[PDB]
C-alpha cells in the first residue's frame, strides 16, 4: 500500500476554456485582452495563472513569453530587468526599465516579429506595496496605461488577491481605459471542478483509497471553511499512513481533533487541573467585563480559591506562567493593550473563546472543579 | 436630531455618472462657451503687449483656465512672439500644478538644461546645501546683463496647487520670476490667493491680474481629487467573491436583519444568531461563528453594536436589492 | 417542519450522544420515534429524503451505513 | 573548526571528580525517548513520505519550549541520516537581521555570499528549474516573521511548488501563529498538517529523569576519602531517592511540565547536597549517600519564593519611610498614583505629627541634617534624590519622566498588600 499512498500525492481545468476566450488574441498574434484576474485566497489563483502560461508555453512561429514575479521590489525598475532576462543579453536597462516612456522605447521585437506579451505574476505585493497614493498607485498608473502606438504592446495579465486594488484604482482611467475591464473571478470551487481535477490526476488511482461519498463528504465539510482540497488529500495521505503506522474512519476524528480543541482536545490544552482551575478564574472576571489583567484576574483567583478551598493559590509569577501556557495553545487570547494613565501604558487585556456550554461538559465532568463551577 | 445623511442618496455608478458628466460638460453651455472664448481672444495681442514688459500674468476668474491656459500659451504666444523676436518655437514649461507629484527639486534640475549652460555650472552642484536659491541667484546675477527677449515660456496651472503652494516653492518661483528673459503666465482656484505673497513677493512677481471666466466644469481637477464616492457597494463586490457558505450565512443574516434604509433595530442578536445558524445546521460553535463573520468584518462589511444587535449599515433598499439580485 | 426537527439534531448534536458529527443509524431510529415527534417522522424513504435534503443543504453526510458522518 | 584547537590546553592536575559531580554530568541537559513516542514515529513517517517519495510538504509544529520537540525533530532526522538533505538550523532568534536567513540559505545552495535579493531568486530558480528534499529546521519562526509576514510569504510560497526540491520542517511557539499575524493566503499554504506538542505529565517526568539516571541509578563509586574523588579508599554506593524525584515531578507537571525546569531543579538539589557534603569533609576544589527530600525541598521551593519581601525588610529606614507614607496616600486618595513633592508633603506630615519628642527631634535633626546644626534647613529629606533612585531602578517603583520634579507622577510595580505586610516587619 506504501508505493501507492506514497506516490499518491507526487487543457486539464475547466477554467482554462474562459481565459482562453480571453486569449484569442494570442495565439492569432493580435494585441491580446485586458486581463486583470481576481481572486480570493486558497483557490490557487497564482497557480491558477501559473498553470495558465505553463500550458500556453507547452503549447505552442518562435514561441516566446514569460511572466515574472513580483515579490521584493516595491518599486518599478528591477521588475523590467527581469523581462529583460528573456532576451538572455546585457544592456544598460536602468532608464529603460524605469519609466514607462523608456518602457515603450524597451519594448520593439527584434528577432522574428513574434509579438512578445507580458505577465505580471503576483502583483498583490506591488499592489500591497508602500503608500498607496505615493508610490504604489503611482506604480499601477504606470505601468497599467497602455497608450502605445504599434497596437503591439505589453499587455498586462495581472492578478490580484484583495478585490480592494480596483477600488484603489483612479475613477476616471480605469472605466475607459486599461487592462482592468476583464476583472474575471474565481470563486472557491466546493468540489464541481477541484475535486473533478483531483480525480483526473488521481486516474491512476489506488484500489482502496476508500469510499469516494466519504470523500465527497470531507470535501463538502471542509471546504465549507477551506480552498485547499489538495492540502486536505495531503491530510488524507497522512490519515492513510495512521493507518499504516497503526499496522475513512479516521478522518472525522482528526478534523474533531486539529480544527477546535474545544471539541475534546481542550481537556489537553488545559491539561493540569490548574489550568482548568485559572481558565474558569479567568471566565468568573469576566463578569466584570474590564481590562482583564493580570492583576484584576489575578486578584479574582485569589479571593475566589481562598472562598473555595481546593488549593492554596499560586503565586503570581505561577499565574504568569500558567496563563502563558494558555495562550501557547491559544485557547485565551492576550494583547498589550494601551491605557493612558501615565503615559503609553501596556498591560495584557485578554479574551476568551471558550463558552460556559463548552465549560459546561468539561467541568460537569470534573466535579473537583464544580466548587466553582 | 434626524439630518440628511448622504447615505439615504440615490447612488449611481461610476460609468453613468462619467457619462452624464460627458454629455453636460460637453453639451451645456457650448454656444456660451464660444461666443465668450471668441470674443477673448481679441485680448491676445493685449497680452503680448502686456508681456513686452514681463509682468507676470496671473489669471483668476471661475471655471478652469488648464484647457484655456494651454489653448492661449500653447497655440497663440509661444509660436508668435517667437516669429516676433525676429528656430525651436521657445519650449512651453507647462506646470502641472494640479498633479501633487511636482517637486522644485526636479523641476530646477529642469530648467536648469532649459536655461543656459554656458559654464559647466554642475560644477557648483554641492551637498543638500541648496544649490536651487544659490544657482538661481547667480544666475539672476547673470541675466542682469544679458539681452532682453522671452528664452523660455513657462505657465502654472492652478498656481495654488497642493504642491507648488508650499512657501518654499513658492519662493524658488518668486526668485525664478525675477529674471526678465522670462515670460511668467499662470492661474489659481483658491479664492485666498493673495495671502500667498507679501510685497517681497510681489516685488518679485510684479504681478497684473486679468479675470478670465467660463465656467468650465474643471475636467483634470476633478480627476485628482477625490470625494465619498471616488461601504456598502465596496462590500457589494466582496459578497460576489465568497463561498457558497458565507453566501448561506449572510443571507440568514440579512433576513433577520432586514426583517424588522436598514436601522440597527431591526437586527438581530447573536444568542439567537447561533440559535439558528445552528438550527438549520450550519455553525457548529461560536467560535467558528465569529470566524466566518470577521471575514465579514475584517472587511468592514456589516456592523454591529448593542442585545448582541448585529446591524446591516447598508440600506433597506440596496439590502434587499442583494436579496433578489445577488443572493437568490 | 423538518426545521424543528433539524434543530432538536442540533441540540442532540449540542451534547456528545453521537459523540462525534458521526452517529449510529441505531442513534438516528433513537432519535426519531423516542422523542416528542409522533407520526412527523415520515415513511422510511420519505425521512429518508428528508435526510437527503439535509444532505445536499450541508446539514447531515451518509457514510458507513451503520453511522452517518 | 580552525579554532578548536585553540580552545585546548594542557595544564590539568587530574581535575577531582566527586560522586554528584558525575551524578551531574550524565544529568546535563545534553546527554528512543518515553514522553514523544507516537510523535515521534508520525513526524518520522511525514518526514518518510516526503523524501522517500521524493516530494516536498511543510511539517508545522507548535508548543512551549522544553516539551523536547527540537530534540525530537533532531532524532527523527537523526535515524533518517541513517537513510540528499541538509538539516540546516535556521533559528531566526540566532539570525543576527531577520533576512539573514537567505544567506544561510544562499550559501547552503551554491556557497555564495550576495545580498538577500539574489538570494531568493535563485533560491525560487532551483526550486522550480532544478531536475530531480532538505530539511531546514525553522527554529522559533516569530523573530523572523514579525515585519509584514513577507519572510514566511516567500519561505512557503517556495514550499507550495511541487517540484521543488525543498521541505521544511517549522517549528513556532504557539498554534494560532498562523492564524494571528499570517496571512490568509499564507495560512492556506501553510496548511492545517500541523502537529501540536502538549505538556509532560509526572510520569513522562519519572521516566526521563530515571533515563538521565539509567546507569547511575543507586549504584556504586569507587570514593577514596582522603580526596573526595569518585570513580564509577572506600567502594561507595549512593541512592537519589525517587521520592523527592516524584515531588519534583509532581510540582513541575502542576504548573508547567517543563523537562528544562525539573532537569535544572534536579541539578540544584544535586549540587546542594554535593556542596553540604564537601563541608562536611572538605575536600576542596583540586559509608553510603543520598539525597533526601528536604534537599529537593529547599531547591524547588527557592525556585518559587520571590525576594522583594525580604529585600524591602531590609532598605534604609528613610526608604520604608518612603514606601509607607506612599501607602498612606494610596490609602487616603484610593488613586495608587500619587504626586512626588505630595509624596515629600506627606513625609513632612508623618514626621510633624508625632510630639515634639526628644526622639522625633533627633529624627527631624538627623532625617534632615546630618546633625551639624551649622548646615541645616534642608527642604526635601536628606538622600531623598537618592533612596528615590535606589528605589526606582530597582524595578520597585515606577516614575514617569517629567523635569519638574513636583508633579510627576509615581506607581507601585508590586502589589499594594505585599508592600504593606513587608511594613509589618
Ligand atoms: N482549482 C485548482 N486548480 C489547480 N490547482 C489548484 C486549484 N485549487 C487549488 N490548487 C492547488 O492548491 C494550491 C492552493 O492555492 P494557493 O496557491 O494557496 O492560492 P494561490 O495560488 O496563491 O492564489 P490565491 O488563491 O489568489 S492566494 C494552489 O496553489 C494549487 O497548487
Ligand atoms: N524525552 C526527552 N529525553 C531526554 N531529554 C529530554 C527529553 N525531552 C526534553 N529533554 C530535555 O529538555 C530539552 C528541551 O529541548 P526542546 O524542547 O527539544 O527544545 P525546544 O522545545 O525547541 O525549546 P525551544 O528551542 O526554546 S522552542 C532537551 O534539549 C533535553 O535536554
Amino acid at each position: 500500500k506504501a508505493l501507492l499512498q506514497k506516490s499518491s500525492e507526487l487543457a486539464r481545468t475547466a477554467e482554462y476554456e474562459q481565459v482562453m476566450n480571453f486569449l484569442a488574441k494570442a495565439i492569432s498574434e493580435h494585441r491580446s485582452d485586458s486581463l486583470y484576474i481576481t481572486g480570493p485566497p486558497g483557490t490557487g489563483k497564482t497557480a491558477q495563472l501559473d498553470m495558465i502560461i505553463r500550458q500556453k508555453f507547452q503549447s505552442l512561429e518562435s514561441v516566446a513569453v514569460t511572466s515574472i514575479n513580483c515579490i521584493s521590489l516595491g518599486e518599478p525598475s528591477s521588475i523590467f530587468q527581469k523581462i529583460f532576462d528573456s532576451f538572455q543579453d546585457l544592456n544598460g536597462p536602468t532608464l529603460q526599465i524605469k519609466n514607462m516612456q523608456h518602457l515603450q522605447k524597451f519594448l520593439e521585437p527584434y528577432h522574428k516579429k513574434t509579438t512578445f506579451v507580458v505577465v505580471l505574476d503576483e502583483m498583490d505585493r506591488l499592489l500591497h506595496a508602500n503608500t498607496s497614493e505615493t508610490q504604489s498607485v503611482r506604480t499601477i498608473l504606470e505601468l497599467f496605461l497602455l497608450a502605445k502606438l504599434p497596437t503591439v504592446s505589453f499587455v498586462l495579465i495581472g492578478m490580484a488577491n484583495s478585490l480592494d486594488m480596483k477600488d484603489r484604482f483612479l475613477s476616471r482611467l480605469n472605466l475607459d481605459r486599461g487592462l482592468l475591464p476583464q476583472t474575471i473571478v474565481f470563486q472557491p470551487y466546493t468540489a464541481e471542478q477541484m475535486y473533478e481535477i483531483v480525480i483526473q490526476k488521481m486516474s491512476s488511482l489506488p484500489t482502496i483509497i476508500f469510499q469516494p461519498m466519504a470523500i465527497k463528504f470531507a470535501a463538502k465539510k471542509c471546504a465549507g471553511n477551506t480552498g485547499d482540497l489538495r492540502k486536505l488529500f495531503d491530510v488524507l495521505r497522512g490519515s492513510i499512513e495512521i493507518y499504516e503506522l497503526e499496522k475513512l474512519n479516521y478522518i472525522a476524528k482528526v478534523f474533531s481533533k486539529f480544527v477546535n480543541n474545544n471539541s475534546t482536545r481542550t481537556r489537553i490544552a488545559k491539561l493540569n487541573i490548574q489550568q482548568k482551575l485559572i481558565l474558569c478564574t479567568i471566565i468568573q472576571s469576566l463578569k466584570l467585563n474590564s481590562d482583564a489583567t493580570i492583576d484584576e484576574s489575578f486578584d479574582h483567583y485569589i479571593k475566589a480559591i481562598t472562598k473555595t478551598d481546593t488549593l492554596a493559590p499560586l503565586q503570581r509569577n505561577e499565574f504568569l506562567e500558567i496563563c502563558t501556557i494558555l495562550e501557547t495553545c491559544g485557547l485565551v487570547s492576550i494583547k498589550k493593550t494601551k491605557c493612558k494613565g501615565k503615559t503609553k501604558r501596556f498591560v495584557d487585556k485578554i479574551d476568551v473563546d471558550l463558552d460556559m456550554r463548552e465549560f459546561y461538559d468539561e467541568m460537569t465532568k470534573i466535579s473537583i472543579l464544580k466548587p466553582f463551577l | 436630531k434626524s439630518r440628511h445623511t448622504m447615505s439615504m442618496a440615490p447612488d449611481v455608478t461610476r460609468e453613468e455618472f462619467s457619462l452624464v458628466s460627458n454629455f453636460f460638460n460637453e453639451n451645456f453651455q457650448k454656444r456660451p462657451r464660444q461666443k465668450l472664448f471668441e470674443i477673448q481672444k481679441k485680448m491676445f495681442p493685449q497680452y503680448w503687449f502686456e508681456l513686452t514688459q514681463g509682468f507676470s500674468l496671473l489669471f483668476y476668474g471661475v471655471g478652469s483656465k488648464r484647457n484655456f491656459l494651454e489653448e492661449f500659451a500653447i497655440d497663440y504666444l509661444s509660436p508668435k512672439i517667437a516669429y516676433s523676436q525676429l528656430v525651436n518655437s521657445i519650449p512651453c514649461l507647462i506646470l502641472n500644478g494640479y498633479n501633487p507629484s511636482c517637486n522644485y527639486r526636479d523641476v530646477f534640475k529642469e530648467i536648469t538644461d532649459l536655461l543656459v549652460p554656458a559654464e559647466l555650472t554642475r560644477s557648483e552642484t554641492k551637498y543638500w546645501g541648496n544649490h536651487v536659491i544659490l544657482q538661481i541667484q547667480k544666475m539672476i546675477d547673470f541675466y542682469k546683463n544679458q539681452p532682453l527677449d522671452i528664452k523660455l515660456i513657462l505657465v502654472v496651472h492652478n498656481l495654488d496647487g497642493p504642491s507648488i503652494r508650499k512657501n518654499t516653492f513658492q519662493t524658488m518661483l518668486s526668485f525664478l520670476s525675477v529674471i526678465r528673459q522670462i515670460a511668467i503666465v499662470a492661474s489659481t482656484d483658491h479664492i485666498y490667493a493673495p495671502l500667498l505673497w507679501d510685497n517681497m513677493k510681489a516685488q518679485n512677481y510684479n504681478f497684473v491680474f486679468h479675470d478670465i471666466s467660463n465656467f468650465e466644469p474643471s475636467t483634470v481637477e476633478s480627476t485628482f481629487q477625490d470625494v465619498m464616492k471616488m461601504g456598502a457597494e465596496g462590500a457589494k463586490y466582496v459578497l460576489q467573491s465568497l463561498t457558497v457558505n458565507s453566501k448561506k450565512m449572510y443571507k440568514l443574516l440579512i433576513e433577520t436583519q432586514m426583517q424588522n434604509r436598514g436601522t440597527q433595530r431591526t437586527g438581530v442578536e447573536l444568542k439567537l444568531f447561533n440559535h439558528l445558524c445552528a438550527a438549520d445546521f450550519i455553525a457548529s460553535n461560536e467560535i467558528a461563528l465569529r470566524s466566518m463573520l470577521r471575514e465579514f468584518i475584517e472587511h468592514k462589511m456589516a456592523n454591529i453594536t448593542k442585545m448582541e444587535i448585529i446591524w446591516v449599515p447598508y440600506t433597506y433598499a440596496e439590502l434587499e436589492k442583494l436579496l433578489k439580485t445577488v443572493l437568490n | 417542519r423538518l426545521s424543528l426537527i433539524s434543530g432538536i439534531i442540533a441540540r442532540l448534536m449540542q451534547t456528545e450522544i453521537f459523540e462525534e458529527e458521526s452517529y449510529p443509524v441505531a442513534s438516528l431510529f433513537e432519535r426519531i420515534n423516542e422523542e416528542l415527534p409522533e407520526e412527523e417522522k415520515f415513511s422510511a424513504q420519505e425521512y429518508l429524503a428528508g435526510l437527503k435534503i439535509m444532505s445536499d443543504r450541508n446539514n447531515l453526510m451518509v457514510a458507513d451505513d451503520k453511522v452517518w458522518r | 573548526s580552525r579554532f578548536e584547537n585553540k580552545l585546548k590546553t594542557t595544564q590539568k592536575h587530574q581535575i577531582v571528580e566527586t560522586i554528584f559531580s558525575k551524578v551531574k554530568k550524565q544529568l546535563n541537559s545534553s546527554y528512543y525517548l518515553p514522553a514523544r513516542e507516537n510523535e515521534f514515529a508520525s513526524i518520522y513517517l511525514s518526514a518518510y513520505s516526503a523524501i522517500e517519495s521524493d516530494s516536498a510538504t511543510t511539517i508545522y509544529v507548535a508548543g512551549t519550549p522544553g516539551v523536547g520537540k527540537t530534540l525530537t525533530v533532531r532524532e527523527v532526522v537523526k535515524e533518517l541520516l541513517s537513510s540528499d538533505f541538509l538539516y540546516v538550523e535556521i533559528n531566526g532568534l540566532k539570525m543576527v537581521k531577520p533576512t539573514d536567513c537567505y544567506e544561510t540559505l544562499w550559501n547552503k545552495v551554491s556557497g555564495e555570499r550576495l545580498t538577500w535579493a539574489a538570494s531568493m531568486e535563485s533560491l525560487e530558480f532551483y526550486f522550480k528549474r532544478v531536475p530531480k528534499t532538505i530539511v531546514v529546521l525553522l527554529d522559533e519562526l516569530d523573530a523572523m516573521v514579525t515585519k509584514s509576514q513577507d519572510i514566511m510569504y516567500n519561505f512557503f510560497n517556495w514550499t507550495t511548488y511541487e517540484n521543488a526540491k525543498l521541505i521544511v520542517i517549522a517549528v513556532a511557539n504557539t498554534m494560532d501563529l498562523p492564524e494571528r499575524q499570517l496571512g490568509n493566503k499564507i495560512t492556506s499554504r501553510i496548511g492545517f498538517t500541523r502537529i501540536m506538542f502538549t505538556g509532560y505529565t509526572h510520569e513522562e517526568l519519572k521516566n526521563i529523569i530515571d533515563l538521565r539516571l539509567k546507569g547511575l541509578n543507586d549504584s556504586f563509586f569507587y570514593v577514596d576519602t582522603k580526596t573526595g574523588n569518585a570513580i564509577l579508599v572506600r567502594k561507595v554506593r549512593l541512592r537519589m531517592s525517587a521520592d523527592a524525584i516524584e515531588i519534583a515531578s509532581r510540582k513541575v507537571a502542576s504548573v508547567s511540565g517543563d523537562a528544562r525546569r525539573a532537569l535544572k531543579v534536579c541539578k540544584r538539589a544535586a549540587e546542594i547536597a554535593e556542596k553540604h557534603y564537601m563541608a562536611k569533609h572538605g575536600y576542596g576544589y583540586d559509608g553510603v549517600q543520598t539525597v533526601h527530600i528536604t534537599h529537593v525541598m529547599k531547591a524547588l521551593n527557592e525556585t518559587l519564593n520571590s525576594h522583594v519581601i525580604t529585600f524591602m525588610t531590609r532598605l534604609s529606614f528613610t526608604a520604608k519611610l518612603f514606601i509607607y507614607a506612599l501607602l498612606n496616600l494610596m490609602k487616603k486618595n484610593g488613586s495608587q498614583e500619587q504626586e512626588l513633592g505630595d509624596i515629600v508633603d506627606e513625609i513632612k506630615l508623618l514626621i510633624e505629627v508625632n510630639g515634639s519628642n526628644k526622639f522625633v527631634m533627633e529624627i527631624a535633626k538627623t532625617l534632615f541634617q546630618q546633625g551639624s546644626d551649622n548646615i541645616s534647613e534642608q527642604l526635601r529629606i536628606i538622600s531623598w534624590d537618592f533612596v528615590l533612585n535606589q528605589l526606582l531602578d530597582a524595578g520597585i517603583l515606577f516614575k514617569q519622566t517629567m523635569k519638574n520634579d513636583r508633579i510627576c507622577c509615581v506607581k507601585l510595580n508590586i502589589s499594594v498588600e505585599e508592600a504593606k505586610r513587608a511594613m509589618n516587619e
